[PDB]
This record gives structure tokens, C-alpha cells and sequence, in this order.
């Protein structure tokens, strides 16, 4: 049985800054009761209970490179960072994922792709911006309205974010909301957003 | 943004009453609308919770059945309609806002709702006895610091506010709380303190202000 | 159902103490938990949000912790103007209901401060009515145990006289006291000498202000 110490399935999954982060091959997924690195960034994670079901029983887990964060010549991906979510006194963010932000007050389309070229099943995670306002949507991504397309042989979703006055959660009242989705051999994940898109930079080689 | 309630005052036992939480701005949407009462001396209680356009609602147990919510689709207005008021229903009504939401805060994710922005509160009274308006006597200084203030007397139901100078002097104020006398009429008193040298270089009014019995009354307040 | 209880019901602190509070749930609650602060003659005030984080606009001071059916609301170090009740209430049965908890009374404790006595004769505006109102002021005082006595010509006054004593103060912490003497109008012509006599924790001797009926 694995033994996270003090953190959550999503804040290791998603690698949060304070978590630690083992060694594979368990029988059981043991967390703590209030997990103190919890989702650094307020927000909630989809079918959650659905991802802890599916990996009690597991043979193999590696943590592969899908995307690297210098794959993006087209956006800003290293401003991305908030004070919820804190490194050595410095704000920092979830090392799996980049929180994409504009270049130069522009930002185009993105339509990257990745086939699964391993052997083994690959788990993949993203995730969703949700603004504080229509002001902050500008500041960050320009493009005022906005979506993103997530596509496998097996899955099909269009996430639009929302806004809303929300009262503050670790500091922030802004939101993410955090997806997953299988990506069996031979399969490709299209991803199709123009922002408020948290991309991901590391997968999971899955084998149960 | 702000919240104003409107629709409160005094109704017989078995009657009815609407209640309005009107907002001040635009709406970004998708945020509900919470009414809590509190009875004299109580505390908090939660009434009702209504989506802001109307879909849905639900109401605590001991509403149900009496207490609705209402459209008068001719404008732009969402009512709580109070029916079958009772004594045990004599409270003063807040609505605040809240946005639900559903997040990650430990093993598995939960529904969460703040009320962040609050209205100033109306009361309801059931009772009943007749509305009647209040007199306004001064409380004069006689011959360091000098003390005056109104007395308003005998009026019906509560509450009364009283200000000074239109809001101008709030300092030393001390508005008391209303006592109910053997007439079943309540009766309170508003002081201030100000110092002596004060006394020929300004005047002193009180503002007096009864709802219920449209009645506003400005007392100048002068040394005998 | 859930049911929120809040202990302890009152507590009395010094400024710039700690004071510390408990709420608990029937059942577990996740951290869908919220404290309000409720300042006399006021509409409730969000603290603490979700066990744990403050809002904008609300002191540092103010610190919650807490989990599945035990939280604790925490003022580091308690000022003046944070005498009110504080409420916890629970949003994890959201939308169908929400339920507040008993409240907890958070007092000041301050020195002991003597009251400042004023009395009032009946306005002629309200002789001219039937009825005549005395009027006996004690202001700003700590604590709140104070007896006032009405003397109409030397004589003991009883069952004629209604007292009604403020919320303690935002600023100084001290309490003020209202009592009013009716007599009809034919009673008070009667007699010439009305006293009000103070007695307080901060007054070495009994306190009286008078004043005749005709001066
Ligand atoms: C005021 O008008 C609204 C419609 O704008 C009424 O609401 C229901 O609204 C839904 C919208 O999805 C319609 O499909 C229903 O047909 C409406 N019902 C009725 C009876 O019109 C709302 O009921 C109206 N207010 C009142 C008091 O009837
Ligand atoms: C992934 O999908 C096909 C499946 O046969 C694979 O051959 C190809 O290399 C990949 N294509 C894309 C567009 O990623």
C-alpha cells in the first residue's frame, strides 16, 4: 500500500509544490484525513472519486513527459503562478500542469495533439481557469470569450469558464476545475482551446 | 453591490406580507438569495433559500406551506409571499446573497455557500393591536460636558430610528433600547453628550423616523 | 438534519487577549463551515470562509481552523469593536437547507469606570398632554451593575419607573443606562423635589441629581 504523506491523491497526481513526491507498485492508496496540501488553487476535481477507484490496484506507475513547458513558443507559460500556491516564500503552481497566460497581449488558438506511443496505457490531466472578473479575463488572456475542446477516440467535452463574485479560498477567490481521461495505445488526445486552458506537462504510464 | 429590503410592518395574526430582496446592480448570475430571520433576542435562523431568477426554492420546516415566493412579471420583481403569519413569526427578516459552489476541501468535494453581501433587515410584527405614531418630547439640559436628547413616546410597533443633525453628529450618541409599557406601547429615549462650551455655538435636532406609521419628526432641542 | 452547537455560550476578555470559540456538527460536514460576526443593532458580517480563510476587509486577528464536525473560530488578540455574537453556520446541505449554530457572546473586560448622572424634568410640550416623563441618564459606566433609585420629595418611588441599558460600547466598552419616571400630570404638580439617586461599583458614595419643580 502506497503512503502519501500528507497530501492529497489530486495535490501528488496534479504535483503540488509543497507535496514531497514514492515508489509503484501498491495495493492501496492510504491519504491523510484533512490533507494540508490540499488543491493549492481553490477549485474542485472532476469524477474525483471515479480516479481513486481506478488506481487501488495498480502494477506500474512512471511519470512521463507528454508536453514540455518549452513546447510553447506561442503563449506565456511561466508567469503562471499564485500566492495559494507557495514554494520557499515564492509563488509557485502545480509542477504537472502549466497555467498558460498571454504573450504580448495576444493569444492565439492553440491545437496541439500527442499520440500515445508507449505500450502502456497513459493517464492525462488539465484543467480549467474560471476569472474573477471580466477585467481579469483580458489581463490574462485578452480574448473575452473563450473555450476549450478536449477530444479522444473516447471522449468529447467543451468546458466554457464562468464568473462570478466568490468569496476567497487560500487567498484567491478564482477557481479550476481539474478533468482526466484514459488514453489507451494508439489513441490521441486533441486539445483545442484560445484560453483560461491549464495545459498539461506530465502524464502517468498507468497499469492495473 | 448592495441589498435593500422592502415589504415589512406590522400584520394581524393569519394574514399575509411580501418580502422583496431588491439588488442594486447588475447581476453576473448563477447566485441564490437567503433569508434569515432572528426574533427578539434570538438568534439567527435560516428561512429560505430562492435561485435568484426563480427556478428554485425551499423554505425550513416551519414555513412550509405558508411561506411562497411570488412574480409580478409586469416588472422585475421576485417576492417571498409570508401567509398565515403567527406570533412565533415576529422577527426582523435579512436576505444576503451567497454563490454556491462545489470544491475540494479535504478527501472528497462538498457544496459550499457564503452569504457575503447582506441587506439591512426588515422587521414583521403579528400582532394584533393598532399602529400608532410616536411623540417627540426634548430632553433639555439644566444649568465640563452638557447632556440632552428626545424622548419618544407611545407608538406602535417597533422600531423607530433617530438620528442627530441628519446623521451630521454621531458621536456621544446613545439611542437606548425601546421598553414596552403597561399601555403595550413602547417608548425610548436618545441621548447625546457634548460639551458645555458647545451649547451656545450649535443647535441640536433629532431626526425620528416611524415606518409603519409614515410618521418623521424633527425636535429641536433647546437649553432651558 | 445537521445541528450546529457553538460553545461557550458568553466569555468575558481583556483587550488584547485571546479568545477562543467552538463549533460542532451532528454529523461530518467537510469544511462547508462559515463564521459570521454580528455587531449589536446589525446585519451579520462573513469572517471566516470554508473552516479556514478570511475575507477581505475582515483583521488578521480573526483565524479559523477546523474539520468534519469539530472548528474553532480564534481573535488573536480581542479590541473593542469586536463585542459581538459570533455565529458558525454549515452550507454542506446546500441548496435544501443551511443551519446557524446558538451563537457565542464575546464580552469586553475593561477597568471600572464611574457613571456620569443627568436628570431630566417633563417637557411642557408633554405636560400639555396629561402625562409627565422624568427622565434619569447614566452614561458610559463599567460594569453594568448599577441601581437607580427615583425620590419624589424624599419619598421611596416604586413600580412607576422602567430602565433600559445600551450594548456595550464599540469604543470604550462601557454600558449606559436610561430610566424613565411617568407620572400623570395631576401626580407631578403635587409635589416639588425630584431626585435621582445613583448607586455604582465606581462611585465611593451614592450619587443624586435633583431638580424643583418650580427653578
Ligand atoms: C412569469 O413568467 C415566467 C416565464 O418567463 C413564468 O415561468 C415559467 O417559466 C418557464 C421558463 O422555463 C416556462 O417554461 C413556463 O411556461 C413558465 N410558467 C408559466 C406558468 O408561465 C412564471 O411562472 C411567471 N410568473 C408567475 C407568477 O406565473
Ligand atoms: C496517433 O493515432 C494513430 C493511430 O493509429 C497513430 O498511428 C498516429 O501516429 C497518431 N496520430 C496523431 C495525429 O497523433
Amino acid at each position: 500500500p502506497l503512503i502519501l504523506r500528507d497530501c492529497s491523491v489530486a495535490g501528488w497526481l496534479l504535483g503540488n509544490p509543497m507535496c514531497d513526491e514514492n515508489v509503484p507498485e501498491w495495493s492501496y492508496i492510504v491519504e491523510k484525513a484533512n490533507p494540508v496540501n490540499d488543491l493549492c488553487y481553490p477549485g474542485d476535481f472532476n469524477d474525483y472519486e471515479e480516479l481513486k477507484h481506478l488506481l487501488s490496484r495498480i502494477n506500474h506507475f512512471e511519470k512521463i513527459q507528454i508536453i514540455p513547458k518549452s513546447s510553447w513558443s506561442s503563449h506565456e507559460a511561466s508567469l503562471g503562478v499564485s500566492s495559494a500556491c507557495p514554494y520557499q516564500g515564492k509563488s509557485s503552481f502545480f509542477r504537472n500542469v502549466v497555467w498558460l497566460i498571454k504573450k504580448n497581449s495576444t493569444y492565439p488558438t492553440i491545437k496541439r495533439s500527442y499520440n500515445n506511443t508507449n505500450q502502456e496505457d497513459l493517464l492525462v490531466l488539465w484543467g480549467i481557469h474560471h476569472p474573477n472578473d471580466a477585467a481579469e479575463q483580458t489581463k490574462l488572456y485578452q480574448n473575452p470569450t473563450t473555450y476549450i475542446s478536449v477530444g479522444t477516440s473516447t471522449l468529447n467535452q467543451r468546458l466554457v469558464p464562468r464568473i462570478a463574485t466568490r468569496s476567497k479560498v487560500n487567498g484567491q477567490s478564482g477557481r479550476m476545475e481539474f478533468f482526466w481521461t484514459i488514453l489507451k495505445p494508439n489513441d490521441a488526445i486533441n486539445f483545442e482551446s484560445n484560453g483560461n486552458f491549464i495545459a498539461p506537462e506530465y502524464a502517468y504510464k498507468i497499469v492495473k | 453591490v448592495q441589498l435593500v429590503q422592502s415589504g415589512g410592518g406590522l400584520v394581524q395574526p393569519g394574514g399575509s406580507l411580501r418580502l422583496s430582496c431588491e439588488a442594486s446592480r447588475f447581476t453576473s448570475s448563477s447566485y441564490w438569495i437567503t433569508w434569515v430571520r432572528q426574533a427578539p433576542g434570538k438568534g439567527l435562523e435560516w428561512v429560505a433559500n430562492i435561485k435568484q431568477d426563480g427556478s428554485e426554492k425551499y423554505f425550513v420546516d416551519s414555513v412550509k406551506g405558508r411561506f411562497t415566493i411570488s412574480r409580478d412579471n409586469a416588472s422585475n420583481s421576485l417576492y417571498l409571499q409570508m401567509s398565515s403569519l403567527r406570533a412565533e413569526d415576529t422577527a426582523v427578516y435579512y436576505c444576503a446573497r451567497g454563490f454556491l459552489e462545489r470544491l475540494l476541501l479535504g478527501r472528497q468535494g462538498a457544496y459550499y455557500y457564503g452569504m457575503d453581501v447582506w441587506g439591512q433587515g426588515t422587521t414583521v410584527t403579528v400582532s394584533s393591536a393598532s399602529t400608532k405614531g410616536p411623540s417627540v418630547f426634548p430632553l433639555a439640559p439644566s444649568s465640563g460636558t452638557a447632556a440632552l436628547g428626545c424622548l419618544v413616546k407611545d407608538y406602535f410597533p417597533e422600531p423607530v430610528t433617530v438620528s442627530w443633525n441628519s446623521g451630521a453628529l454621531t458621536s456621544g450618541v446613545h439611542t437606548f433600547p425601546a421598553v414596552l409599557q403597561s399601555s403595550g406601547l413602547y417608548s425610548l429615549s436618545s441621548v447625546v453628550t457634548v460639551p458645555s462650551s458647545s451649547l451656545g455655538t450649535q443647535t441640536y435636532i433629532c431626526n425620528v423616523n416611524h415606518k409603519p406609521s409614515n410618521t418623521k419628526v424633527d425636535k429641536k432641542v433647546e437649553p432651558k | 438534519d445537521i445541528v450546529m452547537t457553538q460553545s461557550p455560550f458568553s466569555l468575558s476578555a481583556s483587550v488584547g487577549d485571546r479568545v477562543t470559540m467552538t463549533c460542532r456538527a451532528s454529523q461530518s460536514i467537510s469544511s462547508s463551515l462559515n463564521w459570521y460576526q454580528q455587531k449589536p443593532g446589525k446585519a451579520p458580517k462573513l469572517l471566516i470562509y470554508a473552516a479556514s480563510n478570511l475575507q477581505s476587509g475582515v483583521p488578521s486577528r480573526f483565524s479559523g481552523s477546523g474539520s468534519g464536525t469539530d472548528f474553532t473560530l480564534t481573535i488573536s488578540s480581542l479590541q473593542p469593536e469586536d463585542f459581538a455574537t459570533y455565529y458558525c453556520q454549515q452550507s454542506y446541505t446546500m441548496p435544501p437547507e443551511l443551519t446557524f449554530g446558538g451563537g457565542t457572546k464575546v464580552e469586553i473586560k475593561r477597568t471600572v469606570a464611574a457613571p456620569s448622572v443627568f436628570i431630566f424634568p417633563p417637557s411642557d410640550e408633554q405636560l400639555k398632554s396629561g402625562t409627565a416623563s422624568v427622565v434619569c441618564l447614566l452614561n458610559n459606566f463599567y460594569p453594568r451593575e448599577a441601581k437607580v433609585q427615583w425620590k419624589v420629595d424624599n419619598a421611596l418611588q416604586s413600580g412607576n419607573s422602567q430602565e433600559s441599558v445600551t450594548e456595550q460600547d464599540s469604543k470604550d466598552s462601557t454600558y449606559s443606562l436610561s430610566s424613565t419616571l411617568t407620572l400623570s400630570k395631576a401626580d407631578y404638580e403635587k409635589h416639588k423635589v425630584y431626585a435621582c439617586e445613583v448607586t455604582h461599583q465606581g462611585l465611593s458614595s451614592p450619587v443624586t441629581k435633583s431638580f424643583n419643580r418650580g427653578e
